[PDB]
């Protein structure tokens, strides 16, 4: 079951994903996200990347529908 | 010795058998609960 | 606050959350954050100005 749960956690990144840019971080673990559609969002983000990528600015991928950081 | 002789040839056949059957229920404890925390570290990952 | 950005629920425009760090998309100049800078005695020689 922990094998699983990195399954499918691990193929959250292989989809024809939609473009935006890092804009500002909250917290822990959630940010704001201005995409390439404009409209600027509010999502939060994953537990794998390291935070050390995303100091003021980022060209970033996005989920299409929960929108979120991948 | 109407209990002397009896309690080294009737009874000494049971509580030496009992004796064993103590020491390995006692070293399965030791172990069991080993094994009970061991499932609830990865059952509070999978939660997680 | 007046002027404070706050989270927006996009399933029926309900608020969610007050959201800090209000907009300021210079301040990457302002309020350096890190100081690993001169000490203070390597100065020598000023100490009526300091």
């Amino acid at each position: 079951e922990f094998l699983h749960a990195q399954e499918e956690v691990k193929r959250i990144q292989s989809i024809p994903l939609v473009i935006g840019q890092f804009l500002e971080a909250v917290d822990q673990n959630t940010a704001i996200v201005g995409s390439t559609t404009g409209s600027n969002y509010y999502v939060r983000i994953l537990s794998t990347i390291d935070r050390e990528l995303l100091k003021p600015n980022a060209s970033v991928a996005l989920h299409k529908h929960s929108n979120a950081l991948v | 010795l109407e209990e002397g002789k009896a309690g080294s040839g009737l009874r000494q056949y049971y509580l030496s058998k009992i004796e064993e059957l103590q020491l390995i229920v006692n070293d399965k404890s030791q172990n069991l609960r080993r094994l009970q925390a061991q499932r609830n570290e990865l059952n509070a990952k999978v939660r997680l | 606050t007046p002027n404070c950005r706050v989270a927006l629920r996009n399933d029926s425009y309900t608020l969610h959350k007050i959201l800090p760090n209000k907009v300021d998309p210079l301040v990457s100049l302002m309020m350096v954050e890190k100081v690993p800078d001169s000490t203070y005695e390597m100065i020598g020689g000023l100490d009526k100005q300091i």
